């Protein structure tokens, strides 16, 4: 689920 | 047990997590229970219990899943914000922060969905509707099987009578799981989780005198959360294999997009 990883990575920024 | 510097630090951690949980999650268990028990003057959800009331309240399965996943972005962001408040979390390797959250978010979303559920049904449309359990169960396959395992879990989990201060620590324990596949540095994760588990054990002793072995019972609920997450894969396999009609009333598709 690369979409989910991208959401999390952005939210961690 | 004694009130010593360690125990005071564990109470301070519990308070820090509770305060951050309140800041991160606008929809709390207290707010959901006030609606579900009629202990509010302000919010009265419309009850959807059959096809007739569904109308008075005015690829399919994959569209539902795409929609509920999109609607769950805000929850993923709230859980990520909460994770940043857990002491030590942002100092972990960033790959590991992402790994912990990508597995933990689904378990946390189901934990919080239980707050919206009782044995009769589930709150929807931001607390403005209540969709009954047996109406969901009555819908044609494969839809009628989607939510019943979550209700079975929620009844057992809600029987533990946890409050938001308990849930704040439990959710932190879920996030700091050293068992997730692909973690690079397990020891610093387990170091944080050990502190969180100590805080959770003390919280549950202080807050639940009448419960026997609540800490163990709550940790065992993680098995049921994991089962539900793991079963989502099988649900996708059932859908592709279903040869019967999978049409569904548009208002039911919208209701399911609010679930998970
Ligand atoms: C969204 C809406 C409704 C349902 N359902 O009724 O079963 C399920 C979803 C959904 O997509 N659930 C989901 C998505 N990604 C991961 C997991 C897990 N674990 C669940």
């Amino acid at each position: 689920n690369l979409g989910l990883e991208d959401i999390i990575r952005k939210a961690l920024m | 047990g004694q009130l010593n510097p360690e125990s005071a630090d564990l109470r301070a951690l519990a308070k820090h997590l509770y305060d951050s949980y309140i800041k991160s999650f606008p929809l709390t268990k207290a707010k959901a229970r006030a609606i579900l028990t009629g202990k509010t003057t302000d919010k009265s959800p419309f009850v959807i219990y059959d096809m007739n009331s569904l109308m008075m309240g005015e690829e399919v399965a994959i569209r539902i899943f795409q929609g509920c996943q999109f609607r769950s972005v805000e929850a993923v962001q709230e859980i990520t914000e909460y994770a940043k408040s857990i002491p030590g979390f942002v100092n972990l390797d960033l790959n590991d922060q992402v790994t912990l959250l990508k597995y933990g978010v689904h378990e946390i979303i189901y934990t919080m969905l239980a707050s919206l559920m009782n044995k009769d049904g589930v709150l929807i449309s931001e607390g403005q509707g209540f969709m009954t359990r047996e109406f969901l169960k009555s819908l044609r396959k494969p839809f009628g099987d989607f939510m019943e395992p979550k209700f079975e879990f929620a009844v057992k989990f809600n029987a533990l009578e946890l409050d938001d201060s308990d849930l704040a620590i439990f959710i932190a324990v879920i996030i700091l799981s050293g068992d997730r596949p692909g973690l690079l540095n397990v020891k610093p994760i387990e170091d944080i989780q050990d502190n969180l588990l100590q805080a959770l054990e003390l919280q549950l002793k202080l807050n639940h005198p009448e419960s026997s072995q609540l800490f163990a019972k709550l940790l065992q609920k993680m098995t049921d959360l994991r089962q539900i997450v793991t079963e989502h894969v099988q649900l996708l396999q059932v859908i592709k294999k279903t040869e019967t009609d999978m049409s569904l009333h548009p208002l039911l598709q919208e209701i399911y997009k609010d679930l998970y």
